[PDB]
């Protein structure tokens, strides 16, 4: 049971780490554009 | 067989995964071409005060 | 890209108008054959 | 002894809790792991010892980067205190005088000093920036500009706050220059979570060393606040942009 | 007044005037540079001068520390 829930979020925090990483690379750009 | 504080926050981890996602989701409706039109109009408004000055 | 030409042709009339003398006269618009002469009637006065 | 026994703790939450004493405590580190990687949760370790509590400052929350931010450029003699306001600039500007009158009586009323606003400008959620400086007239009849860190000084007591939340003031700070020493004690430190390799690392990716300092940003929350201030700037932009093109105009005119 | 010394007497009812290096008409005056210091008032550095030779202040070292520690209480 909990397990099955710990080995799915690893796979929904693999997902969101990458967006996260890929945002914040963004957001860096977009203030570097706003300076 | 767990704790039932242990429980509540599995349940609590299950609402933080849905509030990341969320925002995660909000911030990918963002669009930058406000702040690419902000340099389409400085490029335009420099061309323009040089045929000003110019003149 | 498409930054064309009319953006150096606004700087080329600057340093024209910016080196003109102002006459009572305005110029001539020479046709590409003129430009190849007025050169080259140029260039034989630097040559000597 | 508290940081090295909070550094114990968790150590012993994310590789070997003894609350089950079974096979279930392997289960249970993997728990453990998730919740401090996530930033958020608690690593249930032992039955005689407070379960380490996980926050995004946490060192093992994974959704950390760092991104640069403008240093300010006014001086303490400017004497630019910013309040923000819970009110849109529409209601501050229709409101400024009486807002003048009440930020004065928040200064004691006292007939030497006059409270000024220099700008405003509309911040997020239904939010104002408003910078303003006061000015000191002595009893010979000059005048000067209270310091921004003065000014700031007697904000802060809880008595002055307490009016300013009051008046509808969710944040205070001032706008002042740092000198060598603050920058440099500033950057001295990883911020609460941030790794010792992307701090310094950040101070080599900082294109401007002058303007600029490194900032960490922390959980999509963080993100979506740049991206709210990214959005509003830009309309500050082009509210410059139109007054730029209507200066333009009336030149070829 | 130029030498930056002695005393300006001019009325039997009033004080003379007092002349020191200090009185705008001395005449041995100039300005010269002097380094200002870099480090913070977080380095902690306080400097104290001593009416002692440094072979003897190293040699005193940890009763000199002892004794300042004292002085802190």
């Amino acid at each position: 049971q909990l397990e099955s829930l710990i080995n799915k979020w690893s796979l929904e925090l693999e997902d969101q780490e990458r967006h996260f990483l890929q945002q914040a690379t963004q957001v860096n750009a977009w203030d570097r554009t706003l300076i | 067989n767990l704790p039932p504080v242990i429980c509540q926050d599995v349940e609590n981890l299950q609402k933080f995964v849905k509030e990341q996602k969320q925002v995660q989701e909000e911030i990918s409706r963002m669009s930058s071409k406000a702040m690419l039109k902000v340099q389409e109009d400085i490029k335009a408004l420099k061309q323009l005060l040089s045929l000003a000055a110019n003149g | 890209d498409t930054e064309g030409f009319g953006e150096l042709l606004q700087q080329a009339e600057q340093l024209a108008a910016e080196t003109e003398g102002i006459s009572e006269l305005p110029h001539v618009e020479r046709n590409l054959q003129e430009i190849q002469q007025a050169g080259e009637r140029l260039r034989s006065r630097t040559l000597t | 002894p508290t940081q090295s026994n909070q550094l114990i703790n968790t150590a012993s939450a994310l590789s070997a809790p003894t609350l089950l004493g079974d096979e279930r405590d392997a289960i249970l580190a993997k728990w453990n792991q998730l919740q401090a990687f996530w930033g958020t949760g608690k690593g249930y370790f032992n039955n005689n010892i407070p379960p380490v509590e996980f926050t995004q400052e946490n060192p093992f929350c994974r959704f950390k980067a760092v991104g640069y931010s403008c240093m300010p450029s006014n001086k303490d003699e400017d004497g630019l205190v910013v309040l923000v306001f819970n009110k849109k600039e529409t209601e501050i500007r229709s409101q400024q005088q009486q807002l003048v009158e009440s930020l004065h009586k928040v200064l004691g009323g006292n007939q030497t000093l006059t409270v000024n606003v220099e700008g405003t400008k509309t911040l997020p959620d239904d939010q104002t920036e408003v910078v303003i400086y006061v000015v000191e007239r002595s009893p010979n009849g000059t005048s000067r500009r209270v310091p921004a860190t003065t000014l700031y000084a007697h904000f802060e007591q809880a008595n002055i706050k307490t009016q300013l939340q009051q008046l509808g003031v969710t944040l205070s700070m001032t706008r002042t220059e740092l000198s060598p020493a603050q920058i440099k004690q500033l950057l001295q430190n990883p911020p609460a979570g941030v790794d010792p390799i992307i701090w310094e690392q950040a101070k080599v990716d900082n294109p401007d060393s002058e303007k600029l300092i490194p900032v960490p940003m922390v959980g999509f929350k963080e993100l979506l606040r740049r991206l709210k201030v990214q959005d509003q700037m830009t309309k500050q932009h082009q509210t410059r942009l139109d007054i730029i093109s209507e200066d333009i105009s009336e030149l070829q005119k």
